């Protein structure tokens, strides 16, 4: 459960961060970050609901959940690391775009993280662009 | 009872026709039931969908070649 | 190519595995008579593409977990391509 | 009534030609079908409907999505089958988008949800 | 040899079809088909005669 707890902690942190960066004083850039994160969180919650459907089926195991939560754990880790970086750096604007390019070069090599960050970076730079 | 089955089949067919018209799938009424009911025998939905896509591509190619 | 009765008797005796030796002869004669009666019934009483039928058979095998056997039979059919 | 008979008739209809005229196409389809006879992912129409609505929004068809959701409610009220998920997947794969120009952003299934196989 | 090889391939297909058909039956059927015998008539007579032969075999086994 402690190993699973990491993804749930990421979920709670993401909820908090999408709430915090939702402010217009946090910028429409932070608003877009939180909106994309909200889409991803909707995906995660839909996955949670599907897993709950499997639990109503009575056909889930800690291994099955954890194995089902393994890619989920990785995705949540990527998203939560991005959120922690955005919050600790307080990037808003050109700093945010610079950090986006930097972290994209850092998440390069991992195709899942690279592709998700690429989609997020395109969406977020659309406003600044 | 069988009239009820026929009415229910017609109602389901109408619902499916509406769903298809909303999806703008381009699938024909010939796949009224034959398409769905044959897969209803337990066909692999991904394989059946791929087969339908291949049939559509082949049909489009055949229409283009005829044209 | 033989007389319809001649080939019928040959095939009937082939299916027949034939107590007295008179009983064996009578069994062969009964097989021939039954074959003649069946042929007469068929005559007095008197489709899918063969490629389509072979396709259905191979599809049944592959659905029946005999995809390899379907492939072997399809190879035989493709070599064939009597009906 | 046989699955093979249905396949032959459907191929004839799809080509608008005879079954023997679609025998090679029929042969390819038969190979594809015998390759896989059962779906490798389970049936959970909540996620299927979620994907359908996501596609409708990607098509900027929120009103059509609402109409589709109401149709889904009516159809589930008129539920007559047990494996509707496959039919829904077929309808989604058959779906086309003449209501929008062709341009799309790639989704995810491991960052997003990937179907846990059945 | 061509007829023999064709008969062998047909027998292989029939064994794959799980028909339990004999090679002599295959040759007789080839002769009948070239003679103009309906495949449906031949197969129906074959099934009826197989049933009759099975019944006679059972009866003779009880008749030993």
């Amino acid at each position: 459960v402690s190993r699973i707890l990491p993804v749930a902690a990421s979920y709670s942190t993401v909820t908090r961060f999408i709430e915090e960066k939702s402010s217009f004083e946090y910028g429409q850039v932070n608003h877009a970050l939180a909106a994309a994160m909200r889409t991803l969180v909707k995906e995660y919650l839909v996955l949670v609901t599907q897993l709950e459907q499997l639990q109503r089926q009575g056909l889930l195991s800690l291994q099955k959940l954890w194995f089902y939560i393994q890619p989920a754990m990785r995705s949540l880790d990527i998203l939560a690391s991005l959120a922690t970086s955005v919050d600790k750096g307080e990037c808003i604007g050109g700093a945010t775009l610079s950090l986006l390019h930097d972290r994209s070069f850092s998440y390069t090599g991992d195709s899942q993280a690279q592709e998700l960050c690429l989609h997020l970076t395109k969406a977020a730079s659309t406003p600044y662009f | 009872a069988a009239a009820a089955n026929l009415n229910a089949v017609r109602e389901t067919m109408d619902v499916l026709l509406e769903i298809s018209r909303i999806l703008n799938t381009g699938l024909d009424m010939e796949t009224l039931s034959i398409c769905v009911r044959l897969c209803e025998q337990g066909i692999n939905p991904e394989a059946l969908s791929s087969v339908i896509k291949e049939l559509r591509k082949a049909t489009e190619a055949l229409k283009a070649a005829e044209n | 190519m033989a007389s319809v009765p001649q080939l019928l008797d040959d095939l009937c005796e082939a299916l027949l595995p034939a107590q007295r030796r008179g009983s064996r002869k009578r069994a062969k004669q009964s097989l021939k008579k039954v074959a003649y009666n069946a042929l007469f019934t068929n005559l007095f009483q008197d489709r899918l593409p063969v490629k389509n039928r072979i396709l259905m058979l191979s599809f049944d095998l592959r659905v029946g977990g005999l995809a390899a056997e379907a492939d072997r039979l399809e190879e035989l059919v493709e070599g064939l391509e009597l009906g | 009534k046989s699955p093979n008979v249905l396949l032959q008739n459907l191929c004839c209809r799809i080509l608008g030609k005879s079954e023997a005229d679609v025998a090679q196409q029929f042969q390819y389809a038969v190979r594809v079908i015998g390759s896989n006879f059962a779906p490798t992912v389970e049936r959970d129409e909540f996620l299927v409907a979620e994907k359908i609505k996501k596609e409708l929004t990607r098509q900027r068809r929120e009103a059509d999505a609402a109409l589709f959701s109401e149709l889904h409610r009516k159809l589930h009220s008129q539920g007559v089958l047990k494996n509707k998920w496959s039919i829904l997947y077929l309808l989604l794969s058959l779906s086309e988008d003449p209501r929008k120009q062709p341009s799309k952003v790639s989704g995810y299934a491991a960052l997003f949800a990937q179907a846990l196989p059945r």
